[PDB]
């Protein structure tokens, strides 16, 4: 998965 | 050097301290007592000079690490800086930490050989 | 810490009721013998009244628990009781009036030096090394120290760091010269000869090393 | 024999100090009984030095028992016998003044113990007030335990005594300031307690 | 000076122990600056007068140092990892987490180290009590002494808080009373000279 | 059988380190210890350089070698290399054969160098925890009262999140909290399985708890026992344990421990977390009357070593069973530590049997010495099920008695996900 | 379907080894 932020 | 003249206006406050007895009598009497004994205060100057020179000769070459108590701010590498260190020790400000940082077994400064 | 308690505290909270009852009975009985101008009797009255206030407010709300700091004034009644301690207390606070021309000189010196350090060090200690990657943290080690941009004479950041603005302060923002509230406290703390070299070094790392010592040396020599 | 005890001493030294501490206590008790005899009981308990010496010898006798019966660890009792080295001053003129100073100190006891009582009351009052103000509020997330807190009565007494001596008095105020918020307006009005 | 630029070869210390002896130049101006000789003579008379206070303060500090040796010898030792309570148990490496972050492990060596100032022998106790009486770093030594419980063992959090009575008594006697007796003596002697 | 007879004939050398025990530390490239340098040929069955002459030893960074406990184990676990060297000849397809000791050191067969910070402990691996004890029904009690706020609550949130990592899919867990009111921390409200997804919900709700209010041990303990008597939901019907996380107190809750735990069917493990000054006497009583244990977690470095030793108490009934407890147990599909893909591992615990015939046993012989494992690669199980004869659309698959697939043409050598990715 | 084996509640167990028995 793409490195989704918080 | 514009700020050297901005400190003049705040000095006008001493006029209010001048007015009124008590303050103006105690301060004057103690000032003229300090002026009447200029040689008792010269012993302290001589002590600071001698001890600063001795510390300069002995602990001069210790390397200045900022993680210790002999750093860029506190060192024996100049007479003004040694006098400042002695003033801090006389104030009693972690002087034992400086003593431990002057213990044998430290690294010498790169410039000193 | 956080409203926790045990059995002993719950028992003391009920012994407090008996103590307040005794004090109120004393207050009422003493009130009907005289119809109170003494300072100690006034202290007793204002202790019992605030105790009643605290009890009533605690019952009503079931900060209220902050005005219970009037009970730490009850141990002062011991001085009232024994008269051999009132004499000593008067001997203590009677030679304090002479030390009032030295408490005003201290006030003047603190004000003067706080205004001088406010015309000299106002807002100059709000930048520190921050790394050149993902930052907002101060990679300036566990204890960050102020730096200066590569145009002044303050401390210069390390090889792999950059002096960037936007910093709280040397000690979470308490030790500063930002206004005549933060300077009046820094000057007092330096006068008490505790942590004055820390402030001197923080100024040394922010504005340079030539001039700042004249301030902090004369401040301790005079005050 | 008292000043030659270090950590990790040789096995012969701890036996030398164990036999000398008895061979000298025996001689001091013999001198005790000789003082009672050759001078009389009252003429013994006139002089001030002669009442402290009895205290030291009875303390030694009663403290050998506790050590040999393994109840409590040594605390230092025979070290008060080195106060008898002050008798050297009797050969010089620096004994009349020293005796007179102690005489004045003993004559002024209802003053010393009364002046210390208000200091103790001041520390107690400012300990309870500080314990109410900062009790349990020094619990910050950081790993440091902050040994100088206001959590109990002994700990709040130690903190107040440390502030009284002045050492690191600003480090406690920097903690009491952040315990009520931070460098804000109403929270920082807590420094008036420390000042 | 003379017997120095003549060594012109013997680095063998000597030079470097003859150079730190030039520092006596300022003191040759005492005899040629009448008014500066008088203050030196006055301070010599003052230090000769105040000898009893210094002697009876050193004598008391010695007894306090001996008591501290009895109470704390070999007890204030700590391992870097606060889980090992023995030197044989304090070898190798251990993981410490930076800034209390469980996702930032750091290996550091384990070291069995003593306190900065320790009550091991009598001279170390004398030094520690001196730096306690100067009110510098005494809270650190107090809370390190509170944790100590057994010889050759690590610290235990708040083991004997009641041991703070020793330090409190030392500051009361040797830091508040005996360092004020000296100032009172100076004042009284100067008053007698002026009267 | 050759790791229990050798240990029984071992003489405890306390300071015989001058005998120079000899081994090969895996993580290297000492008083009492030599060091073997191998040849390290490269093999195709493995993906690394392996030597068939001796067995490597992994000692965790937090465990100091050259110790009396460690050096003794490197001496008696040296006859294994002769039977390690014998299992291979019969079946040259043998993969990693490993003895996971209870001291912390594993000695694996294929002498191969170990793989930044090496946080590997053989006592936390799934193939070790599976064979060290039977399944469990652990319910975690968290003290969220006022006195735990600050640093103590930070060590509690990590300790609860670190013990959950010691749970398999055959175990059922639930986390509660009491602050004078007993309630769950999550949406579950009963004992749920400890698979990957359910474990993330429980350890995400733990990281969102706040400390406030008085403490009530009696109200929080009734909620614990009453949740272990459900029997409506699916459970493990095995070791029922209650693990209490707190600092200290003054209540022993004797009445609650007799209304529910009269027959001592529930073990109570009590943890005293943080650096504080509170009475821990009542806490140790709960762990003694109920057949549990008492632990202390004063700092972050003690979390990892103290949340795994509760398995030495759950293994006591298993040791006394005898040869009836010697059952090979295969674990779930997992990625090998030494980069070998997807493997399953056998398991057989070994017992301390010193002084078996001469009656001096049950002194310390109620604990296991370690768990022995052997790895089977899924590429080996894929070689007994040929596919090139059926059709492109035909395949084999196999599942555990849990539903999880062990072999299937949709299982890829990569970890499964539990939620959306987040990063600060 | 969970495991069929079960090993708990043996009567020869020690019970004498808590973590606070030492003190
Ligand atoms: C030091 C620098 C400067 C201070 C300001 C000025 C210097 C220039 C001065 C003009 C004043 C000199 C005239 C003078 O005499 O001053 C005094 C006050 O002295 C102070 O308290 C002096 C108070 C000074 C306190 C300074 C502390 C402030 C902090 C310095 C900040 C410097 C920080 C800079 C930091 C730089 C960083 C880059 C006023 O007059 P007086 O007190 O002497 O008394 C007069 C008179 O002198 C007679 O002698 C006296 O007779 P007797 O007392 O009987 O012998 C009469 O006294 P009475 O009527 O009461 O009986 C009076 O008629
Ligand atoms: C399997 O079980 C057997 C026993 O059933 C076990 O063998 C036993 O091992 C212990 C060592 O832990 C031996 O203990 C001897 O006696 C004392 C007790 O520990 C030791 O003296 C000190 O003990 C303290 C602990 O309180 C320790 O910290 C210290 O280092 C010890 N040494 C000192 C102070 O110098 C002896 O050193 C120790 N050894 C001797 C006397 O040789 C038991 O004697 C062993 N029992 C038998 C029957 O052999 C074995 O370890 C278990 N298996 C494993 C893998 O642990
Ligand atoms: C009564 C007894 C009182 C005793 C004296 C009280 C204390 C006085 C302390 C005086 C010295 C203070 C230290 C000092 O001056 O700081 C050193 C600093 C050197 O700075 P540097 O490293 O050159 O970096 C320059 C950055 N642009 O400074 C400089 O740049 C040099 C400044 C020279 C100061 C000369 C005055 C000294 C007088 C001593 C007597
Ligand atoms: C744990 O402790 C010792 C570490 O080396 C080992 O004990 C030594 O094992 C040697 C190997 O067998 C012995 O050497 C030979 O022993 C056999 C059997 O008695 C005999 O042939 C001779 O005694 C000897 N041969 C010689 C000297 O040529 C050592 O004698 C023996 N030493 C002692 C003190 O026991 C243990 O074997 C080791 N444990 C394991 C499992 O390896
Ligand atoms: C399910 O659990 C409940 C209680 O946890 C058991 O008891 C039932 O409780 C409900 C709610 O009050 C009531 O219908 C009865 O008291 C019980 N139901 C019965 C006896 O049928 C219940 O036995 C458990 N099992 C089932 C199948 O419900
Ligand atoms: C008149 C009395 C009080 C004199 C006291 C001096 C004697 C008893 C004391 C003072 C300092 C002591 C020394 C202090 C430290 C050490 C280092 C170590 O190797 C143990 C012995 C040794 C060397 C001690 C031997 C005894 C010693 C010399
Ligand atoms: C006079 C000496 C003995 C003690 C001085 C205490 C008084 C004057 C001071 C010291 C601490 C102060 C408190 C510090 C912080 C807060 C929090 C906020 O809600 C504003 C008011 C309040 C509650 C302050 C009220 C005034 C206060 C209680
Ligand atoms: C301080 O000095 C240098 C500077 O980096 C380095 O050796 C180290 O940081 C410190 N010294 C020691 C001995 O740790
Ligand atoms: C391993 O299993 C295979 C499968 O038939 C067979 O060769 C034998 O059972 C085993 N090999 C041995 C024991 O060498
Ligand atoms: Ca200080
Ligand atoms: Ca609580």
């Amino acid at each position: 998965c793409e490195p989704g932020a918080a | 050097s514009i700020t050297f003249f901005r400190l003049f206006r705040v000095m006008r406050l001493v006029k209010l301290l001048s007015r009124g007895e008590g303050i103006r009598t105690l301060l004057w009497t103690f000032i003229k007592s300090f002026q009447a004994l200029p040689y008792v205060a010269l012993l302290i100057v001589m002590l600071f000079f001698i001890y600063a020179v001795i510390g300069m000769q002995v602990f001069g070459k210790i390397a200045l690490n900022d993680t210790t108590e002999i750093n860029r701010n506190n060192n024996f590498q100049t007479f003004p800086q040694a006098v400042l260190l002695l003033f801090r020790c006389a104030t009693g400000e972690a002087w034992q930490d400086i003593m431990l940082a002057c213990m044998p077994g430290k690294k010498c400064a790169p410039e000193s050989e | 810490p956080e409203d926790d308690s045990n059995a002993t505290n719950s028992n003391l909270e009920r012994v407090e009721y008996l103590f307040l009852i005794i004090f109120t009975v004393e207050a009422f009985l003493k009130v009907i013998a005289y119809g109170l101008r003494n300072g100690w009797n006034l202290l007793d009255f204002i202790i019992v009244v605030v105790g009643l206030f605290s009890a009533i407010l605690e019952q009503a709300t079931k900060d209220v628990k902050a005005l219970r700091a009037f009970r730490v004034l009850r141990p002062l009644r011991l001085v009232s009781g024994v008269p051999s301690l009132q004499v000593v207390l008067n001997s203590i606070i009677k030679a304090m009036v002479p030390l009032l021309h030295i408490a005003l000189l201290v006030l003047f010196v603190i004000i003067i030096y706080a205004i001088i350090g406010l015309e000299l060090f106002m807002g100059k200690m709000h930048k520190t090394c921050y790394n050149q990657e993902g930052i907002a943290d101060v990679p300036a080690e566990d204890d960050p120290s102020p730096c200066a941009l590569e145009t002044g004479h303050g401390r210069q950041c390390q090889n792999g760091t950059v002096c960037k603005p936007g910093w709280d302060g040397p000690k979470h923002g308490i030790t500063n010269f930002d206004n005549f509230a933060f300077a009046m406290l820094t000057v007092f703390q330096c006068i008490t000869m505790e942590g004055w070299t820390d402030v001197l070094y923080w100024v040394n790392d922010a504005v340079g090393r030539d001039w700042p010592w004249i301030y902090f040396v004369t401040l301790i020599i005079i005050g | 024999t008292i000043a030659s005890e270090h950590y990790n001493q040789p096995n012969w030294l701890t036996e030398v100090q164990d036999t000398a501490n008895k061979a000298l206590l025996a001689l001091f008790t013999a001198e005790m009984l000789l003082k009672m005899y050759s001078l009389g009981l009252q003429a013994y308990f006139v002089s001030l030095f002669n009442r402290f010496d009895c205290f030291v010898v009875c303390g030694g006798i009663l403290e050998t028992i506790l050590v040999e019966t393994k109840i409590m660890s040594p605390l230092g009792i025979s070290v008060l016998r080195c106060v008898r080295l002050l008798r050297i001053f009797k050969i010089t003129r620096y004994w009349n003044s020293l005796s007179n100073l102690v005489a004045s100190l003993l004559n002024s006891v209802r003053s010393i113990a009364s002046l210390l009582l208000l200091l103790f009351l001041f520390i107690i009052i400012f300990s309870l007030l500080g314990m109410q103000l900062f009790g349990g509020k020094f619990n910050f997330d950081e790993m440091q335990t902050r040994r100088s807190t206001f959590d109990n009565f002994p700990q709040s007494l130690l903190t107040v005594f440390q502030i009284l001596t002045g050492e690191d008095w600003n480090s406690v105020m920097y903690d009491g300031i952040m315990a009520y918020g931070g460098p804000s307006f109403p929270g920082m009005l807590v420094c008036i307690y420390f000042i | 000076s003379l017997i120095s630029f003549g060594i012109q070869s013997s680095a063998i210390n000597v030079v470097k122990i003859l150079r730190v002896l030039r520092v006596l130049r300022p003191l040759r101006a005492i005899n040629r600056a009448k008014g500066l000789k008088h203050v030196v003579q006055c301070v010599f008379v003052a230090i000769r007068t105040i000898g009893n206070i210094v002697i009876v303060t050193t004598l008391l500090q010695f007894m306090f140092a001996c008591i501290g040796v009895q109470l704390f010898k070999g007890k204030l030792y700590t391992c870097s990892d606060s889980s090992k309570q023995t030197e044989a148990e304090c070898k190798g490496n251990y993981i410490t987490y930076k800034d209390g972050e469980v996702d930032h492990p750091i290996i550091q060596p384990r070291s069995w180290e003593n306190s900065k100032f320790d009550f091991d022998n009598v001279l170390a106790a004398m030094m520690a009590l001196f730096t306690v009486s100067t009110f510098e770093g005494w809270p650190e030594l107090l809370y390190r002494s509170i944790d100590s419980h057994t010889e050759d063992k690590g610290p235990i959090y708040n083991y004997r808080v009641e041991i703070s009575i020793f330090f409190i008594i030392y500051i009361i006697i040797i830091a508040f009373f005996m360092m004020n007796i000296f100032v009172g003596f100076v004042i009284v002697t100067f008053q007698e000279q002026g009267e | 059988l050759e790791a229990e007879k050798v240990q029984a004939a071992h003489q405890w050398r306390e300071d015989f380190a001058s005998n120079e025990v000899v081994y090969y530390n895996a993580k290297d490239d000492e008083p009492g210890s030599q060091r073997i340098k191998p040849v390290f040929i490269e093999d195709a069955n493995f993906g690394r350089q392996i030597s068939y002459q001796h067995a490597a030893v992994h000692i965790p960074t937090d465990i100091y070698e050259g110790s009396t406990i460690v050096l003794n184990e490197l001496n008696w676990t040296s006859a294994l290399d002769e039977v390690f060297k014998k299992n291979r000849e019969e079946d040259p397809s043998l993969l990693w054969q490993v003895f996971g000791s209870a001291t912390g050191l594993a000695r694996y067969y294929p002498a191969s160098p170990w793989v930044k910070i090496d946080l590997y402990d053989v006592r936390r691996r799934p193939w070790y925890i599976q064979g060290a004890a039977s399944p469990k029904d652990m319910l975690i009690l968290v003290d969220v009262s006022g006195s735990v706020s600050g640093l103590t609550l930070k060590l509690i949130r990590t300790s609860v999140s670190e013990m959950l990592e010691t749970l398999s899919d055959d175990d059922f867990v639930n986390v509660a909290s009491f602050n004078s009111n007993a309630q769950d921390v999550s949406c579950f409200q009963h004992l749920v399985q400890a698979n990957v997804r359910n474990k993330k919900v429980l350890k995400d709700a733990v990281n969102n708890i706040t400390a406030k209010g008085i403490t009530d041990y009696k109200k929080g303990f009734s909620f614990a026992f009453e949740q272990l008597l459900n029997y409506n939901v699916s459970r493990a019907n095995c070791n029922k344990i209650i693990m209490l996380f707190t600092d200290g107190g003054e209540e022993r809750a004797q009445e609650i421990f007799n209304k529910y735990n009269k027959d001592k069917k529930v073990r109570v493990f009590t943890f005293s977390v943080g650096q504080h000054n509170y009475d821990r006497g009542p806490i140790q009583w709960m762990a003694c009357e109920n057949k549990g244990y008492y632990y202390e977690i004063p700092s972050i470095g003690a979390i990892r070593i103290n949340t795994q030793e509760y398995l030495d108490v759950l293994g006591r009934p298993m040791v006394l069973a005898g040869d009836k407890a010697k059952q090979v147990q295969w674990t779930n599909v997992y990625l090998d530590a030494l980069e070998l893909g997807l493997v399953i591992t056998g398991t057989l615990p070994v017992f301390n049997i010193t002084g078996q015939f001469e009656n001096k046993t049950n002194l310390k012989n109620q604990l296991i010495l370690g768990v022995m494992g052997v790895d089977v690669s899924l590429e080996d199980i894929k070689r007994l099920t040929p596919r090139f004869t059926l059709c492109p659309n035909g395949y084999y698959f196999a599942i555990d008695p849990n539903g999880y697939v062990l072999l299937h043409p949709n299982l890829q050598p990569k970890p499964i996900g539990v939620g959306i990715p987040t990063i600060n | 379907k969970g495991p069929d084996v079960c090993f708990d509640n043996n009567v020869l167990e020690d019970y004498t080894d808590c973590g606070g028995v030492s003190g």
